[PDB]
């Protein structure tokens, strides 16, 4: 019951997938060969970690996950690497030719050749669930597969699973690690196409994560490995309620109720603390008060934007590790009397709190200090629309001259799809303005 | 794998073609016999992009050698890596093209093109996933220019969804006094604008100037010029040949570099270019953006960049490269079009060229490339207004109308560069 | 009240089914339009190339008739 199926799409989705599943295994005591000594029920169970892992009769704990990419070289490293025994070969799906940074190739030309196979593989995972709750879809905005194939997949999932929940972790592009000039096109196209098919989407701004690694972990020039380990800690905080039990544990769906006031307004801002090196953490315990305060520091947000210049529609605090309500309540009280936290007038101002008692874990050879306690704040703020504004403006600059548009038209698309997508984004930006205006 | 098929046509094409294979064979640890004897797995990881693997662990260039005369290819076969090429992949005639584009394109060339296509087909058939093609040739002669562009059109017809890439050597009076070269060049550009996805403009004018002015060579040989060409070709293909994130295949490169289909003519550059007995990341970066380091005789400060790719090779600070690339864009912001955000992409490859600790290679899509085409156009019209030497071409069946059309198209291309140069975001 | 309870749940079912139907029809239309557009693009390209072959035959024929001089 309550199974969740993860789908990792394109290079960013897959490599972030690598980092998350490695981290989950460490959190649950699952070895790279899938064996889990502590699990006394062989070949099945309804434990909390079974939401993310199925079990074979031979005692293997297998991720409820599909990895998909239109070229093979990223997934080949999964097939041949440390956790290769973890996955059944059929869970790892590849084509020969990628989408060349072109949404149109991901959604149409190349994607259509593999979409039926991908859905068949997902169906095989679904059939093994007794109470499937929904999907978690990991992908970049900027890549041709991450944008175009993800959109196609989400559309097809709506048809095949109806209104079964679909959540995204979406990688928003940054110039420091971007690989295509057309990523703003791809971002607007996939955001428009997927908008009606996603229930909730956690955007991860690569520039925000890049900055955090440079500033808080003292990494000179962060690699995807650096970025992905941090992102997996944040993803793990968000899914921990699904994978662990506990008296004070609050289900993600319950936070979701508060986080989505209207279908289109479904983009929470995640903030995570503490991000600190081993050298800085040594002999320096960060209390509940300190990590809570850090959530209202914009430098620690997963998306660059300024909530102090917007309005809140929800604030959720997801704690893990050595944390009790007494300390949380005191920390929140201090914050309410010192911070730029303004809510819209049609929303209650209470902070919603969840506590998972299983302490944070780290991967060997990582940059993050092992800490006793951590917190992920999920807020619904009008400020996140800043991210759309920046992207929409880059789109406008290029599209006014129709730069690179021939690449998309050549693969069968029409200018009509571009302006339709961009108008949807304009409406979204306007939606975020409107929800912030006071009631009459 | 993602295979590339290499074709080299005519004297120039086979010369710089041969040097290309010698240079990258060394980089990949492949000896003249096709055996691997390198010391790094990075050398073999993407070896199949350019090499076929045969029996005996032998590596064979996916290369086809074409000429309407046996001469250059006989000497190719006698070159250092001459025995490395597939003997069945030598296709040649006996006539010669006599520096006549029409003979290469319509007559002699057309008689030979089918046998070439048979070999292209055989190489393409055994490709796991063909990327496309790269052609090396000059535009000033008869075979590389005429038969080269014919091959492009024929290959396009059979592989319409694959990428077509050329290394096209532009003629200059400083190197060759053959009078009809601006005719051949203009007729060729007319084809390239319509039928290639990306063209590296290797300008003999620039190669000569670099050798003479900078390297202080009083009498540059084709040997000297071709070192510049092979250094450049090695650099601009490193992202295709070694593991990496940026522009790692022909189509991703085109999608990053070509904002409008016709404007696909690149200005290549290389650093360091320094005289004998005369190298920081900052110094590398400044040099690669200087006009004196361009392989096309154009000043980038006479136009604007639509798109740019920069490739640094060797052991260096990634942090420092990022800072210097940011710095150069900041200080030179006027020379990058504002309506293409983030139009400069940078890659760093750990493996440097032979004999160098550090190198940089530059690929510019600059509206300043119009200076190259204006130069060819000036030389073209000075002959064409007198109708000089036309009987060479009309005697093969062509008429003056085709010359007029080729001239107008190239003049259109220049106008188009000027249009986007003058365009503003507001 | 029972009548209303029945209407609410049948309404929920109808809206979910209509969402699925719309999504399916929209995707079919898009994929067909895309297929047609791409095929037309390639067809235009090959048509131009075939004109080139046509012109080449014309050139060789023109040379042939002048050598009959
Ligand atoms: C005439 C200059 C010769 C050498 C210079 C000092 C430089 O060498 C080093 N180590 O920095 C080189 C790179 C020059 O800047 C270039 C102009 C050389 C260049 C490409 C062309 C000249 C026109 C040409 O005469 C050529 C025969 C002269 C010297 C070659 O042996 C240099 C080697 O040739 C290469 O192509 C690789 C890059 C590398 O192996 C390089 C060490
Ligand atoms: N955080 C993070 N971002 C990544 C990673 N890999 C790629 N990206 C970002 O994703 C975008 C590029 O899309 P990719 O996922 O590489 O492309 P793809 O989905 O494989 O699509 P094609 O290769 O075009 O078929 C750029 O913004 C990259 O910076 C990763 O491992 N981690
Ligand atoms: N850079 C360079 N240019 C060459 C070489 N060989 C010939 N050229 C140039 O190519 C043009 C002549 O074309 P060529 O290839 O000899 O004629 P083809 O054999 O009929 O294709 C002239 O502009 C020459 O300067 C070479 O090895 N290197
Ligand atoms: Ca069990
Ligand atoms: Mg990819
Ligand atoms: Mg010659």
């Amino acid at each position: 019951m309550r199974e969740c199926i993860s789908i990792h799409v394109g290079q960013a989705g897959v490599q972030i997938g690598n980092a998350c599943w490695e981290l989950y295994c460490l959190e649950h005591g699952i070895q790279p060969d899938g064996q889990m000594p502590s699990d006394k029920t062989i070949g099945g169970g309804d434990d909390s970690f079974n939401t993310f892992f199925s079990e074979t009769g031979a005692g293997k704990h297998v991720p409820r996950a599909v990895f998909v990419d239109l070229e093979p070289t990223v997934i080949d490293e999964v097939r041949t690497g440390t956790y290769r025994q973890l996955f059944h070969p059929e869970q790892l799906i590849t084509g020969k030719e990628d989408a060349a940074n072109n949404y149109a190739r991901g959604h149409y030309t190349i994607g259509k050749e593999i979409i039926d196979l991908v859905l068949d593989r997902i169906r095989k995972l679904a059939d093994q669930c007794t109470g499937l709750q929904g999907f978690l879809v990991f992908h970049s905005f900027g890549g041709g597969t991450g944008s175009g194939f993800t959109s196609l997949l989400m559309e097809r999932l709506s048809v095949d699973y109806g209104k079964k929940s679909k959540l995204e972790f979406s990688i928003y592009p940054a110039p420091q690690v971007s690989t295509a000039v057309v990523e703003p096109y791809n971002s607007i196209l996939t955001t428009h196409t997927t908008l009606e098919h996603s229930d909730c989407a956690f955007m991860v701004d690569n520039e925000a994560i890049y900055d955090i690694c440079r500033r808080n972990l003292d990494i000179e020039r962060p690699t995807y490995t650096n970025l992905n380990r941090l992102i997996s800690q944040i993803v793990s905080s968000i899914t921990a309620s699904l994978r662990f039990d506990g008296a004070l544990n609050v289900d993600l769906t319950e936070f979701q109720t508060n986080l989505v006031p209207y279908p289109r307004i479904h983009f929470p801002l995640a903030t995570y603390a503490p991000v600190i090196s081993a050298e800085k953490a040594y002999h320096e315990q960060l209390s509940v008060a300190e990590i809570t305060n850090a959530c209202f520091e914009p430098a620690n947000q997963m998306v660059k934007c300024d909530p102090r210049h917007g309005k809140y529609m929800a604030c959720c605090l997801l704690y893990r590790g050595d944390v009790v309500p007494k300390d949380v309540n005191a920390a929140i009280a201090t914050i309410k009397t010192k911070r730029s936290i303004q809510f819209v007038d049609w929303c209650p101002t209470g902070f919603k709190v969840g506590i998972n008692y299983q302490p944070p874990t780290v991967v060997p050879g990582g940059d993050l200090a092992k800490v006793q306690r951590a917190v992920c704040m999920l807020s619904n703020t009008t400020a996140i629309a800043e991210a759309w504004a920046r992207l929409d403006h880059k789109f406008d600059l290029m599209y006014a001259k129709r730069a690179f548009v021939h690449w998309y038209v050549g693969e069968g698309m029409e200018e009509g799809e571009f302006s339709e997508a961009r108008e949807d984004m304009a409406a979204l930006e306007k939606d975020y303005e409107e929800v912030g205006v006071d009631s009459v | 794998m993602r295979e590339i098929v290499h074709i080299q046509a005519g004297q120039c094409g086979n010369q710089i073609g041969a040097k290309f294979w010698e240079v990258i064979s060394d980089e990949h640890g492949i000896d003249p016999t096709g055996s691997y004897h390198g010391d790094s797995d990075l050398q073999l990881e993407r070896i199949n992009v350019y090499y076929n693997e045969a029996t005996g662990n032998k590596y064979v260039p996916r290369a086809i050698l074409v000429d309407l005369e046996p001469g250059t290819m006989d000497s190719v076969r006698s070159g250092p890596f001459g025995q490395i090429f597939r003997p069945d992949n030598f296709v040649f005639g006996q006539s010669g093209a006599g520096n006549n584009w029409a003979k290469g394109h319509y007559t002699e060339g057309a008689e030979l093109v089918d046998s070439v296509l048979d070999v292209v087909r055989k190489e393409s058939e055994s490709c796991d996933c063909l990327q496309g093609f790269q052609l090396t040739h000059s535009l000033g002669g008869g075979t590389g220019s005429g038969m080269g562009t014919l091959l492009i059109s024929k290959i396009r017809e059979e592989y319409p969804d694959r990428i077509m890439n050329t290394f096209s050597v532009m003629p200059s009076p400083k190197v060759s006094d053959t009078v009809v070269e601006p005719y051949n060049a203009t007729l060729s550009v007319h084809q390239l604008v319509e039928n290639t996805d990306e063209t590296y403009c290797i300008d003999n004018e620039a190669l000569y100037d670099i050798c003479f002015r900078t390297l202080k060579l009083t009498t540059p040989t084709y040997g000297d010029l071709n070192h510049l060409v092979s250094a450049t070709m090695s650099g601009v293909t490193t992202c295709l040949r070694f593991p990496g994130q940026l522009n790692a295949d022909l189509r991703k490169l085109a999608v990053n570099m070509v904002p409008f289909p016709r404007l696909h003519f690149f200005m290549p550059g290389f650093a360091p270019l320094t005289s004998r007995g005369s190298l920081t990341v900052p110094e590398l970066t400044q040099q690669m953006f200087d006009s004196k380091n361009m392989m096309a005789a154009c000043d980038p400060r006479h136009g604007r960049y639509l798109t740019v790719a920069a490739i640094f090779r060797g052991r260096m600070s990634m942090k420092e490269v990022d800072e210097q690339m940011l710095n150069v864009q900041n200080k030179n912001s006027s020379y990058f079009v504002e309506w293409i955000p983030n139009n400069v992409k940078t890659a760093v490859c750990d493996i440097p060229p032979r004999g160098l600790k550090m190198s940089a290679t530059f690929i510019g899509n600059s509206t300043a490339i119009q200076e190259l085409f204006k130069r060819i156009s000036e030389q073209f019209t000075a002959m064409f207004r007198r109708k000089a030497f036309l009987h060479w071409y009309t005697g093969e069946g062509m008429d003056e109308m085709e010359f007029t059309e080729a001239e107008s198209n190239m003049n259109d291309l220049v106008s188009e560069y000027q249009q986007y140069q003058d365009a503003t975001a507001d | 009240k029972r009548e209303h309870e029945r209407e609410v749940i049948q309404k929920a079912i109808e809206e979910n089914n209509n969402f699925i139907k719309m999504a399916k029809e929209k995707l079919a239309q898009k994929m067909e339009s895309n297929k047609e557009n791409r095929e037309a693009h390639l067809a235009a390209m090959l048509e131009r190339l075939q004109e080139k072959d046509k012109h080449a035959e014309e050139v060789r024929k023109n040379k042939e008739l002048k050598e009959e001089a």
